[PDB]
């Protein structure tokens, strides 16, 4: 299509950025050193983001072009193309809320300007200081 | 825009003041020579004092006269013979020899 | 083996870890204290996450260096929206060094084969499977990997009216990107347009210039309609003809279209005996009389013109009804300015004048603004090569003898050394201050330069190729010819003030030591403000 | 000179043992040959020399139909130690051609391709006399000075030209 | 003349030198032997100056020892580095690809005070990279080179700014050392240490120990001295102290002891604050205190400072004239850091010896802690020290430093100019973007140091000098010139090396001084530099000094340029560093026109081979050479062939000498690359042509006969490099074998047994060339796109063999690629005189323009890029080109002719190609070259071809007719540069995109597109050729599902699909989306998805 007229912005909501992301990662892993694969529910993790090969899932059963659109039940890879790696997008559920720095420690403050405090006190409800 | 924006960018590089006038003039900053312009039309009267100008515009509308004092010897008066005691200035005129601030120039003549 | 990871992934493993922690933290049912120190934990790592070294001290590993952030991504000279947004690499585009084409059609340009063949491999790998040259496409790709004698038949039928973007870096005006038809060239060098080359500010001194190849039909149109050399003659700054003749071609025909007395086969006008000689039937008579030993292209010859408009004046005196495709009458010009004119378009009127480069600007500003912008193009070429064919036979070369010195140039410095000297003899003495007596100096040797810089044009010879060179305007000015030939007179120290003491003697007799030493100081000084 | 083939050696860029001068100067020499030969057809000649001396061109030694015009030219000086073994491939052309590689065509590793010139012409000039005036139609006589490498003499070759030119003009 | 057995060269010098052309390496050598503490500068330390040598190595561990436990119980001090046989030899280096260095000794004395035992020992503290005669250092099989650097010398520097408020002169005097802090006194605001503002000067004074009295006594004479100790509100000793204790270092307890002894141990301590040697010279003699005393004194404790507040007060009073308490009387005036008098020169081995403390410093820790640690007595030098924190040090400084150079091996005279390099940038050295206008810019001091035409042409310009001819390093590391004392207005020939200090306060005439034979000025009035840059005039009777010869201010690689006073600088410095990027030739040949530098310069350059001992050559051989000395002893030369230069250029050296010459001591064997019989010869002497001729030379473009490309006159030999390494991975193990899973027998038929090319197979863009296999994929090592050509030699390190490889390898395998470049279309070439162009057209030799002869001219160069870039020296160098390649003969006269009164004996007659120089300030003039043209025709006919205006009367072999006015023909020297099309030429289609980044990987080697940036889109813009700009940004780069379709496309012949979006735009989004700002697609009716 390449057809927008308009782009507009905000501020990425919870739901939003869980509606965004296909999986979630929920283990401090990145890649095995010994075999050099990506680990299961950690970052880079195939399940969540997109297969590390063209067409390939991590445990290596479904590696055919043929097929699409199926989740291999043994890993939960999907076998599509690889450039969905460089686009699927992935979250982390926080247990406890955490707010962006961008609203708070910019200046103007604009939580500290929204909830009207100042900058230095707002520091301390962040960083469990009061 | 673009055309006129390369157009004006490109001979920067066949200059020698210069390049300096040109981005000071289009970044609309205060001239190194901060030469000040006729805020009230008037007859110029010009005092010197221990090295030092002393300008004074008597107003031919009915105001306040505008004066001046601390500007340095070597700034140099505007050439229009040349500008001494006895001569009637414009609001829209330079006084002496450098740049005119924009800043200045469009709060008076828009 | 060994990764050169990126920092994101550091971040990134902080904040997951933590958040383990703290999930972990909150299975177990711990104090309040652990569980707000690991949520400061985490809040202080997805701060990081989000924007390093803004709160406090940056997340360093190794080597005490600041973790790249998400937010250092966009931020900064190497950010997403600066650096990885506005200039790309680009496929189906070259680069060279470019070479002179003069001749090559303005529209045209030269494009080395071996970099052709490469740079329109697909657009030729079409035809050629198009052609049965090739089976499949597989073997017309190796075909044109080979480089087969059959490739080349096809490379100018594929090129054809395809039209190739050049760019020369810098890319300061709009001009300084223009479309050409690319003419096949063997050799390793992009023979660019000489017109061009002030389209470009691009020298032959070794500046390379970038072929880009316009594969959309829009782009393909943009390239022919917009952009392409031809139909851009005027700069968009003044609305001057840009691609007009510079350098070679401006002595050229400044030569060719120059009016010279005492020459050969000269307009007498003899009275009893003898007829006028100098009077000719047609331009081609006196072509052929000049091919001969008999004509002397610069001579005041009186011709007979059928082909070209006359001037304003000699329109009215002599027609004033019917108009001239192939009428007759008589001109007293010189054969050159008639074969400039014959380069000139049909009802163009009659110069009948030397061809100053301000003269060529006016006369193409005049075509420009009268005539479409192809007659422009194609009269500018014609101008180009004939320009560029008189260059040689125009005789501008330099040699010891041909750079002269003026024989008053002892008589008119060594005065301005009694006038100097005095000063000193008033300082010693104790009268002038040093600061005062420096600029009566600089006065005095600027005075004394100015006396060289005019007395030079009144001993000068006019056909003298450094006159030609200058008084053309093809290149070079009077400073230049006066700091060749005299002397380079006062030149500038590192600070902006003039040495009292002045270069008295030309680049010719060679300079002192000491007077070349102080020399170097404005010029290495002009090299660092460029 | 089209391609040179030295046994010791495998390419341009090494030295030969026991040579004053390094392989690329030999070719480079060897350019500086000047030969004759009847046959069109490649032909390869053979230049065999062991032990001390200094190797000239006429110490080369030619097949049937193949003639070096200038046996006193220098190309390599030698020891006891160094043995000198090269084969020279001639084949008749005209003009200049670039040094044709031997991986385009069927030939081995040890095949050294040389910038080969068949240009027996050395040099060639000419004046014009203006001999007579203006008055009683004057003429213009030209003299040209035709100088060889001495594969062949002016004659030949100025007739070889001639006969080219008329070959050229075609009406 | 001076040289043993040089080829002889007709000279165009009017006076006699005096000074012989010195050492061209002694700024590298003699340096290094002085950190060595080697015996030939010894012997020179000895002889010159101070009778008490001490070797850089011997200072820097003098300074340092001994070293010491909190304690003061056990101590170690070192002494003697004995410098023992060297590892291997400089081409077993190159050969191996390790580093040419010797195990470096030093003697270490473990004292114990407790017990009073002194355990000795011979410390080995590693293999301490050593420099080679050639003046460069082996590091990793690479000929590196340390450039000399430029700085401020330790001292004190009074300095003027005008103030913008109150407009008056305050004298700010700044104190810069070795190592420390930075002292410097301001008036109106005192002291400032390590920007510690608004310090009262009194405050410190008092501090030190001065009663308030005798600051009032000490100061005299001043007004903001009195104000200064008035200002103080801190007044007495203690309070003062503890006042400026507690400003320098905020959140520690101020006590009277720490502070009494630290502002001590900051400024008057030794260990603590690095005095320098130098500094206390500078300070003594400048100052005026502690005038004839010994060398290696203290810091600046107090009798310096007072003097340097003394000398300022009277600096901002405003008089001449000073004397001060203790020292001598001085002039006072204000010193400029860009002057050479205060701009000194440290050099390669005070560069070294910075870091050997550096590492000797971070030792001296691990030393310090292993002390305090291990357990007393029961402990030896040997376990004590780590010798890691040196070596790590030294291999840092020859590990990226940008003090460390790449020798520029283009050419001899390239690298020679490599070395003798002054360097302003580097560490511990002004920045590129730091660095002003001024301090770029020459100065009236550098004359005769510091070469004023040479410097890089790009944003390096006046920062990277190089030093003059005559110029050499003072013990300091102050750059002095050679001058000739003159007495009472009669000449001696006493050559005495002044510094750019001493320099300033003598008077110094120029070289081009009439002289009566022996030496006295026969010209009443000579042209003379006074105080500072004034190029002044003056009578004999005041002059003292004089220029030992012209061309002292000019530099090696610039005293090559033949007629260089007919230049300007700018196009001076452009063919002064043209001829640093001038290429090696095939064949090679000297220039017909040069200067009396070119001799010298080739044979100290290095890659000339010369006869250390004199006698007879027993055999020559293409490899080495065997010469039978008079000593008695044999010399086996060895000569390198082919071997790859650092620039990818050949380093192929030729033996010149018979198997039975007569050789010198100083006599050239073997020519290196750029040299023919013992002379720099780095171009070529073509037939050059001054014409305009059918637009092929415009805008500075050139055209040469095909007779190059065919006689191969101008073509070079260029060997580039390609390695490959078996490194080791976590799956299996790489290994380099012929047999490879997926290829033909065609692409492996050049590959032998071991799985590479053999030894000159000719290779085409695209070849294997290593084959190698990973754990099975083919990861083989293949030659890049735009290189062929042959292979040279393939050095193999397997792990089998006892070599040294990098950690993590099994076999290195370093392939040498030659390739014959002939001298094709838009390769750059340039003269001397910056006169550079591209080859525009290579003419057939018959249309190109030829002499009445028939000779055919071999370049033409156009007339209007002569006067307009003001280099008329190509033209000079052309004609006297012409008088040198024709023979000639002054048809003398009964008794010689008067254009010929000021010209030297034994140049009247020469034969064909007879060699010329021309003293680049001193050489051929106008009226001798004017004569000169009247020359003799030998041209085997009997006719002359140029005229007495040496104007050729050129026949057109285009057309065929003689040209109607006569052309400049002669002979030009010129130079192949390095700027060549096979380097520069790129062309893709399609072919391998990066992974990070989803735009063509650029590069020439990489098969690599073009960078359309900005500027590019901004005219493209202007055009408004929209879809071609979203065409170029979208398709043609960025988009995936485009540049894979738009092949497809084009190949198929279908129209081109509409540029959907660019991986930089959803990146960018996706980067949005990461950074949490819920960005969104949407048009005015309807709402787009990702
Ligand atoms: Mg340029
Ligand atoms: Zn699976």
């Amino acid at each position: 299509v390449n057809f927008f007229d308009e782009l507009r912005i905000g501020l990425a909501t919870a739901d939003d950025i869980r509606n965004w992301s296909y999986g979630e990662v929920k283990k401090p892993e990145t890649i095995n050193y010994r075999t050099l694969k990506p680990e299961k529910d950690g970052l880079f993790c195939e399940k969540i983001f997109g297969p590390t090969r063209d067409w390939e899932c991590y445990c290596g059963k479904y590696k055919r072009v043929r097929f699409k659109g199926i989740i291999c039940e043994r890993c939960g890879v999907e076998v599509t193309r690889a450039k969905v790696r460089r686009e699927r997008m992935g979250h982390i559920e926080l247990a406890a809320p955490v707010t962006h720095i961008w609203y708070f420690k910019g200046v103007p403050s604009r939580l500290g300007y929204l909830l009207d405090l100042a900058p230095k006190d707002l520091e301390k409800i962040i960083y469990f200081a009061a | 825009g673009i055309v006129a924006a390369q157009s004006i960018g490109e001979p920067g590089t066949q200059l020698t003041g210069g390049l300096p006038r040109v981005q000071e003039l289009f970044e609309a900053r205060v001239p190194r020579n901060k030469a000040p312009i006729a805020d009230v039309a008037g007859r110029v009267r010009l005092e010197e004092s221990d090295k030092f100008f002393k300008i004074t515009i008597v107003p031919d509308d009915g105001g306040e006269e505008v004066v001046y004092d601390k500007l340095s010897k070597r700034q140099r008066l505007r050439v229009i013979g040349v500008l001494s005691d006895g001569d009637h200035v414009e609001v829209g005129d330079q006084l002496m020899e450098g740049a005119a601030d924009p800043h200045e120039v469009l709060r008076v003549q828009g | 083996g060994r990764f050169a990871t990126s920092d994101l992934n550091d971040l990134y493993r902080r904040v997951i870890n933590r958040n383990n922690r703290l999930k972990r933290l909150i299975d177990l049912g711990a104090p309040e204290i652990i569980v707000n120190n690991e949520k400061r934990m985490l809040q202080e790592s997805v701060d990081a996450l989000f924007d390093n070294g803004r709160r406090g001290r940056p997340v360093t590993g190794p080597g005490n260096r600041p973790l790249k952030s998400l937010s250092d991504l966009l931020k900064g000279k190497q950010g997403r929206f600066r650096q990885n947004l506005l200039g790309k690499r680009v496929d189906y585009s070259g680069r060279s060094v470019i070479v002179v084409g003069p001749q090559l059609k303005l529209h045209q340009c030269g494009l080395p084969k071996l970099m052709a063949l490469e740079l329109f491999k697909p657009f030729v790998m079409k035809r050629l499977v198009d052609l049965n040259h090739a089976q499949n496409i597989k073997s017309a790709k190796r075909m044109v990997e080979r480089q087969r004698p059959q490739v080349w038949d096809v490379l100018e039928e594929v090129i054809a009216e395809h039209p190739v973007l050049l760019n020369r870096a810098p890319t300061l005006h709009r001009l300084g990107i223009q479309a050409f038809e690319p003419q096949l060239v063997e050799g390793k060098a992009i023979q660019l347009h000489p017109l061009v080359c002030e389209a470009f500010n691009a020298d032959f001194d070794g500046d390379q210039m970038a072929v880009h190849l316009p594969l959309s039909a829009e782009a393909q149109a943009e390239a022919r309609i917009l952009m392409l050399s031809s139909n851009n003659i005027l700069s968009p700054a003044s609305g001057k003809p840009l691609a007009m003749p510079r350098l070679d071609m401006v002595t050229g025909l400044y030569y060719l279209t120059t009016l010279v007395e005492g020459a050969t086969g000269e307009y007498q006008a003899a009275t009893k005996d003898a007829p006028e000689q100098g009077v000719y039937s047609s331009p081609a008579e006196a072509i052929m009389a000049m091919d001969r030993g008999a004509l002397s292209v610069r001579a005041k010859i009186k011709v007979r013109l059928t082909e070209l408009r006359p001037p304003t004046d000699l329109e009215a005196q002599l027609f004033e009804n019917g108009w001239k495709p192939g009428d007759a009458w008589t001109a007293e010009t010189t054969l050159g300015r008639v074969m400039f004119n014959e380069l000139l378009p049909k009802s163009y009127p009659f110069v009948n004048e030397q061809m100053h480069k301000k003269v060529q600007a006016r006369i193409i500003n005049d075509l420009a603004e009268r005539f479409p912008m192809i007659v422009v193009a194609q009269t500018v070429d014609k101008l180009k090569d004939a320009g560029f064919y008189w260059a040689t036979r125009s005789g501008v070369t330099v040699s010891m003898a041909d750079v002269l010195v003026p024989p008053q140039k002892q008589e008119i410095l060594e005065r301005h050394e009694a006038e100097a000297d005095a000063i000193e003899r008033k300082y010693q003495r104790g009268a002038l201050n040093h600061t005062e007596r420096n600029e009566s100096l600089v006065k005095i040797w600027q005075d004394a330069t100015e006396e060289v810089g005019k007395a030079l044009e009144e001993f000068y010879p006019a056909d003298n190729p450094i006159i030609t060179i200058v008084k053309s305007g093809a290149t070079g000015n009077l400073t230049q010819t006066r700091t060749l030939a005299g002397m380079k007179g006062l030149v500038t120290n590192p600070k902006g003030e003039f040495i009292p003491r002045p270069i008295k003697s030309s680049f010719r007799e060679g300079l002192t030591v000491l007077e070349y030493f102080i020399n170097t100081h404005g010029a290495r000084k002009g090299l660092a403000d460029t | 000179v089209t391609s040179i083939r030295i046994d010791g050696v495998l390419h341009e860029f090494t030295t030969v043992p026991g040579v004053k001068e390094d392989v690329t100067d030999i070719i480079l020499n060897l350019k500086g040959l000047v030969v004759s030969s009847d046959d069109d057809e490649p032909v390869t000649m053979y230049l065999r020399k062991q032990g001390p001396g200094v190797v000239t061109a006429g110490d080369i030694v030619p097949p049937a139909g193949v003639t070096v015009h200038n046996p006193d030219m220098h190309i390599a000086t030698l020891n006891d130690k160094g043995k000198l073994e090269v084969e020279l491939v001639v084949e008749r052309g005209r003009g200049y051609v670039p040094a044709v590689q031997n991986k385009a065509s069927g030939a081995e590793i040890g095949r050294i391709p040389v910038d080969s010139i068949y240009s027996p012409v050395l040099k060639v000039t000419y004046k014009v006399e203006a001999t007579r005036v203006e008055q009683r139609t004057d003429f213009d006589k030209l003299i040209i000075d035709v100088e060889t490498k001495n594969s062949i003499s002016p004659r030949d070759a100025l007739a070889s030209a001639g006969g080219t030119l008329v070959e050229l003009f075609g009406l | 003349n001076s040289v043993p057995g040089a080829p002889n060269r007709v000279s165009f010098a009017k006076l006699r030198e005096p000074l012989e052309v010195p050492g061209l390496l002694d700024v590298q050598t003699d340096s290094f032997e002085w950190l060595v503490g080697s015996d030939r500068w010894r012997q020179a330390a000895i002889d010159r100056g101070e009778e008490n040598p001490v070797g850089g190595l011997e200072e820097v561990l003098a300074e340092l020892s001994p070293i010491e436990d909190f304690s003061g119980s056990m101590s170690l001090s070192f002494s003697d580095p004995r410098f023992d046989e060297v590892k291997a030899s400089v081409d077993e280096c190159k050969d191996k690809d390790m580093t040419y260095a010797a195990p470096l000794f030093v003697t270490a004395e473990f004292i114990n005070n407790n017990t009073g035992e002194i355990k000795s020992q011979t410390v080995f503290m590693g293999d301490f990279p050593m420099m080679t005669e050639k003046g460069t250092f082996i590091i990793n099989g690479t000929e590196r080179v340390v450039v000399s650097q430029l700085v401020r010398s330790p001292g004190v520097y009074f300095d003027e700014t005008i103030d913008k408020s109150t407009e008056k002169t305050l004298h700010s005097v700044k104190v810069i050392p070795g190592r420390g802090a930075w002292l410097e006194f301001d008036v109106d605001v005192g002291v400032r240490i390590d920007r510690k503002r608004r310090q009262p000067v009194t405050v410190l004074l008092k501090a030190l120990g001065w009663t308030n009295e005798q600051i009032v006594e000490r100061f005299g004479f001043s007004e903001i001295m009195m104000g200064t100790l008035e200002k103080d509100t801190t007044s007495g000793t203690d309070e003062a102290l503890l006042d400026i204790y507690r400003k320098l270092r905020p959140g520690e307890p101020p006590t009277k002891e720490s502070a009494q002894t630290l502002l001590e141990n900051l400024f008057f301590k030794e260990k603590r604050y690095d005095l320098a040697r130098v500094g206390r010279y500078k300070v003594n003699k400048k100052l005026g205190l502690n005038a004839g005393k010994p060398i290696t004194s203290s810091t600046l404790t107090e009798e310096d400072v007072v003097a340097t507040i003394e000398y300022l007060v009277r600096l901002h009073e405003g008089q001449t004239s000073m004397t001060v308490p203790g020292g001598v009387e001085v002039p006072v005036e204000v010193d400029d850091i860009d002057h050479f008098g205060n701009r000194r020169l440290r050099t390669v081995g005070e560069l070294i010896q910075n870091q050997i403390r550096v590492g000797l410093s971070r030792m001296e820790r691990v030393v310090r802690e292993r002390m305090t640690t291990q357990d007393v007595e029961a402990i030896t030098p040997q376990t004590l020290i780590n010798i890691r924190p040196v070596v790590a040090a030294i291999k840092e400084f020859f590990g990226t430093s940008q003090l460390s150079q790449f020798m520029d091996q283009n050419n001899p005279l390239s690298g020679l100019t490599h070395k003798r390099r002054l360097s302003a940038l580097g560490p511990g050295g002004l920045s590129r973007e730091r660095a002003g206008l001024e301090v770029r810019d020459v100065h009236p001091s550098h004359y005769g140091r510091m070469c004023p035409i040479e410097t890089p042409e790009g944003p390096n310009i006046g920062l990277i000098g190089s030093l003059s001819v005559y110029a050499r390093v003072n013990p300091f590391g102050f750059i002095e010139t050679p001058y000739r004392k003159v007495e009472n207005g009669v000449v001696t020939d006493q050559i005495d090396y002044l510094t750019a200090d001493e320099e300033d306060r003598h008077v110094v005439a120029q070289a081009n001084s009439p002289t009566d034979e022996n030496g006295r000025f026969t010209e009443d009035r000579v042209m003379v530099r006074k105080k500072g840059g004034e190029v002044e005039f003056v009578s004999a009777d005041q002059v003292d000094y004089m220029d030992v010869s012209p061309r002292q201010m000019v530099s090696v690689a610039t005293a090559m340029i033949p007629f260089l006073e007919h230049d300007d600088a700018n196009r001076a410095l452009m063919g002064a560093n043209m001829q640093r990027q001038a290429v090696p030739l095939v064949r090679s040949e000297a220039p017909l026109v040069g200067t009396g530098m070119e001799l010298r310069a080739a044979i100290d350059a290095g890659d000339v081979v010369v006869a250390d001992k004199t006698g007879v050559i027993e055999e020559v051989s293409a490899d080495y050479i065997t010469v039978m000395a008079d000593d008695g002893t044999r010399q086996s030369y060895r000569l390198r062939k082919f071997a790859r230069s650092n620039h990818g250029t050949c380093a192929n050296q030729r033996p010149i000498v018979d198997a039975g010459q007569r050789v010198e001591a100083g006599q050239v064997i073997a020519d290196g690359p750029c040299t023919q019989n013992g002379e720099m010869a780095l171009g070529k002497n073509l037939l050059v042509a001054i014409m305009p001729w059918e637009g092929h030379n415009y805008e500075d473009a050139i055209i040469l006969s095909n007779r190059l490309v065919e006689e191969d006159v101008l073509t070079s030999i260029h060997i580039e490099e390609h390695e490959i390494d078996a490194r080791d991975t976590k799956l299996g193990a790489e290994e380099i074998t012929r047999d490879i899973p997926n290829v033909s027998d065609e692409v492996l038929a050049d590959l032998d047994e071991r799985g590479i090319v053999r030894i000159g197979a000719e290779v085409r863009d695209g070849d294997i060339l290593v084959g190698k296999v990973t754990p099975v994929r083919d990861t083989s090592l293949k030659v890049p796109h735009g290189e062929s050509g042959k292979v040279i030699g393939i050095r193999v390190f397997s792990r089998e063999d006892d070599d040294e490889l990098p950690a993590g390898v099994n076999e290195l395998v370093r392939v040498y690629v030659a390739q014959k470049r002939k001298i094709s279309d838009g390769d750059k070439l340039a003269g001397r005189h910056g006169n550079k162009g591209v080859i525009g057209k290579i003419l057939p030799v018959e249309d190109m323009p030829f002499l009445p002869d028939g000779t055919p001219v071999d370049i033409i160069l156009n007339t209007h890029g002569v006067p307009r870039r003001m280099n008329i020296g190509q033209i000079l160098e052309t004609h006297l080109g012409w008088v040198a390649k024709a023979g000639w003969n002054i048809d003398v006269a009964a008794g010689v002719p008067d254009w010929a009164s000021k010209l030297p004996e034994e140049l009247y007659s020469a034969p064909a190609d007879s060699t010329v120089a021309t003293p680049v300030f001193d050489g051929a003039q106008e009226g001798e070259l004017a004569g000169l043209l009247g020359s003799t025709l030998p041209n085997r006919d009997g006719e002359v071809m140029v005229d007495a205006d040496g104007k050729s009367t050129l026949f057109d072999g285009r057309s065929g007719e003689p040209f109607p006015y006569p052309v400049t023909v002669g002979y030009m020297y010129i130079l192949k540069l390095h700027h060549l099309v096979d380097d520069k030429i790129h062309a893709r289609s399609t072919g391998p995109y990066s992974m990070i980044t989803q735009q063509p990987l650029g590069g020439k080697a990489q098969f690599g597109g073009q960078r359309f940036g900005e500027m590019e889109c901004w005219a493209m813009q202007a055009y408004g050729a929209a879809y071609t700009l979203q065409e170029l940004l979208t398709i043609k780069s960025d988009d995936t599902v485009g540049r894979v379709k738009v092949y497809e496309a084009i190949v198929k012949g279908e129209n081109i699909p509409e540029p959907g979006i660019p991986e930089s735009f959803k990146v960018l989004l996706k980067e949005l989306q990461s950074l949490c700002l819920n960005v969104e697609v949407l048009s005015s009716d309807g709402a787009a998805i990702e």
